[PDB]
């Protein structure tokens, strides 16, 4: 089945790591993303993606792990979600907060959902359609810092009642330093920071 | 003559601004006064002749 | 109340209309969200209601 | 000392009167250059120049292409609005760049100008086309050269003025007034 | 102002033979009726007639050069059989904000063998149910609908 493929997909996204060298954690510490998008498994796990809009959602995947990697800071949890999309030509689109799968379904980023859950005390333990799988690592600190993969160009800040609320459409004309109120999910509202 | 249009409200016939949710302004006379001051409303002004 | 539909007399016997100037649709364009001006009504109308 | 805005809305209705305040007959001005096609001299204007600053600074050049395009579109073919001119005509200082265009003009203070339908940073009417509406403040427009909408015998008058009488010029209808040349 | 005027206007000193475009945006004409217009003007291919309390056609000449008309902002409704015998020759067509009741107004339009777009937005039509279909049964040498072709294909800019 479509699900059961797409957690195939990912439990092989999570064996990669291996603790080893030519492996998830080496790239990292290197800084080396181009790499991680041109994986056999996200290769295995493309054809699952929708085709229409294969290329944007490519082109935000990839922007949100360069980011990410570019900081060191970064949330294995987040990465592994948007990996499988990187893996095509980006193309310039409007994007709408889901990347939606080829069976209608969808994951959206810095939120959870059945097909992916990550919850706080349980890196160790991911939850694939309410399956928790264990991680071959262990990590406390690696995960904490999920600032920047909410967004593509922001980071996360102090809360401010102050700061008006505003949707995806209007983020492109933000000016610099400038905070903007926004959901994060249902009834979820993040302040955010153009960087 | 035909039944006229009786409910309170328009179905279907209806308009209808819009604007972002606020939680922390989930009320009656906040969410008219953020309307407001944008200027659309302001800016309705109905003619005399009917 | 609002609309941008022009009324019959039949159907609307209770109501009084305006027109109230202009507003404004939005639709797609592709990858782009376009606005279109249109006219504007205005439904006065005077009911009861109780508890 | 009648006034609770801030400097920066203040300093956005300055500039559109000072834009508005070269509106005014004689050469080197928006009517002139507008008979002469003479668009690009329009992105150097003084006023433009002095109103820069303000666009938003990050996304300053795709504004500035669309700008820069409609004003060429409105000036070529002779049919155009100035009101939308004087919109959007201070965003045509910077260089053109390559963006997407979402559809709103911003400023440095989280205030836009959408290009063609009125709202409160900048409105008017096409009932009432000698009054511009800045954040509820009324910036009369002279009166030197009509638009399609306002297009009429009155939309002139201000520009002309009586002079020592000369038997030598011609005499012409009330309506050729509109094509009399700026100085004549 | 005037159609007259803003036409002897439009009309550097050229003769109405010459000319392959029109504009008589932002007018008014006199009993919502056009004023001024001939079989002079053979070499048009572009006409706009846009906020000019417009309400019918009757006085319309000939044209056969023509393939291209925007009648947006007025309140035409009824006379649509002219554009098959004077502008035979049509494509592209836009009538948004026009009064439009039924569709016994629309089906003379068949006729119009060259007719490749057609524009409704705004109009009463327009609030029916399954309207889009029964056009374009209606109408099968169509296949743009405002700005849209079957299956919703955005068209290109020109």
């Amino acid at each position: 089945d479509e699900k059961t493929a797409i957690t195939k997909g990912y439990e092989a996204l999570i064996k990669r790591l291996g603790t080893g060298d030519n492996d998830i954690p080496s790239l990292i510490a290197k800084k080396d993303y181009l790499s991680l998008y041109n994986l056999p498994e996200v290769k295995l796990m493309a054809p699952l993606i929708r085709p229409n809009r294969k290329g944007v959602y490519s082109r935000v995947a990839r922007k949100l792990v360069s980011t990410q990697v570019t900081t060191g800071h970064y949330s294995l949890h987040e990465l592994i979600k948007v990996l499988p999309f990187t893996y095509f030509a980006p193309k310039q689109g409007m994007f709408e907060g889901r990347l939606f799968f080829s069976n209608d379904s969808f994951v959206e980023p810095g939120v959870n959902n059945n097909v992916f859950s990550w919850s706080k005390a349980d890196s160790s333990k991911i939850y694939c359609h309410g399956i928790a799988i264990r991680v071959p690592l262990v990590v406390g600190d690696e995960h904490m810092d999920t600032s920047l993969a909410l967004l593509e160009g922001f980071s996360v800040c102090e809360n401010d009642p102050r700061a008006p609320m505003v949707t995806r459409q209007d983020l492109i004309d933000v000016g610099f330093g400038q905070k903007v109120r926004l959901f994060v999910g249902q009834g979820s509202v993040r302040t955010f920071k153009r960087t | 003559p035909m039944a006229p249009y009786t409910h309170k409200f328009l179905m279907e016939e209806a308009w209808m601004f819009t604007k972002i949710s606020d939680p922390e302004r989930s009320r009656a006379g906040e969410i008219l006064i953020d309307f407001f001051k944008k200027g659309n409303l302001s800016a309705i002004r109905p003619k005399d002749k009917p | 109340e609002f609309s941008i539909r022009e009324p019959n007399l039949e159907k609307h016997q209770k109501y009084t209309v305006f027109e109230a100037g202009h507003t404004t649709v939005r639709m797609k364009k592709g990858e782009s969200v376009i606005g279109r001006e249109v006219p504007l009504y205005l439904y006065c109308r005077t009911t009861a209601l109780s508890k | 000392d009648l006034a609770v805005l801030r400097d920066e809305k203040t300093a956005i209705t300055k500039g559109y009167e000072a834009l508005i305040k070269r509106l005014g007959t004689g050469d080197n001005d928006i009517p002139s250059l507008i008979a002469k096609k003479d668009y690009l001299s329009l992105y150097n204007l003084p006023e433009v120049k002095l109103m820069a600053p303000l666009i938003r600074p990050n996304r300053k050049g795709v504004y500035s292409r669309v700008a820069r395009k409609l004003v060429s579109t409105q000036v070529t073919t002779g049919h155009y609005s100035l009101h939308e001119l004087i919109k959007v005509l201070p965003f045509t200082y910077f260089a053109p760049k390559q963006g997407m265009f979402e559809g709103r003009l911003f400023f440095s203070n989280d205030s836009f100008v959408e290009p063609g339908v009125n709202n409160n940073v900048f409105s008017w009417s096409k009932a009432d086309s000698s009054k511009i509406y800045c954040h509820g403040i009324a910036i009369r427009v002279p009166l030197v050269v009509g638009d399609e909408h306002m297009d009429t015998s009155l939309a002139l008058l201000e520009g002309f003025s009586v002079c020592e009488n000369d038997p030598r010029a011609p005499m012409v209808t009330r309506q050729d007034l509109i094509d009399v040349g700026f100085g004549q | 102002m005037e159609m007259g005027r803003r036409i002897h206007l439009e009309l550097r000193n050229r003769t109405p033979s010459d000319v392959k475009e029109l504009v008589l945006d932002n007018s008014r004409s006199n009993e919502g009726k056009l004023e001024g217009l001939t079989d002079e003007f053979e070499e048009l291919e572009f006409l706009s007639t846009i906020n000019v309390g417009l309400t019918s056609i009757a006085n319309l000449p000939k044209l056969n050069k023509l393939k291209k008309l925007e009648l947006s902002d007025n309140r035409v409704s009824g006379g649509l059989e002219v554009l098959a015998e004077k502008c035979p020759n049509l494509t592209h067509l836009n009538l948004s904000g026009n009064k439009i009741k039924d569709l016994s107004t629309i089906e003379p339009l068949k006729k119009l063998e060259n007719l490749k777009s057609l524009d409704l937005f705004n109009c009463e039509v327009t609030n029916l149910n399954d309207y889009r279909e029964n056009v374009f049964k209606l109408l099968p040498q169509l296949t743009y609908l405002d700005g849209y072709d079957r299956d919703d294909k955005e068209a290109p800019d020109s």
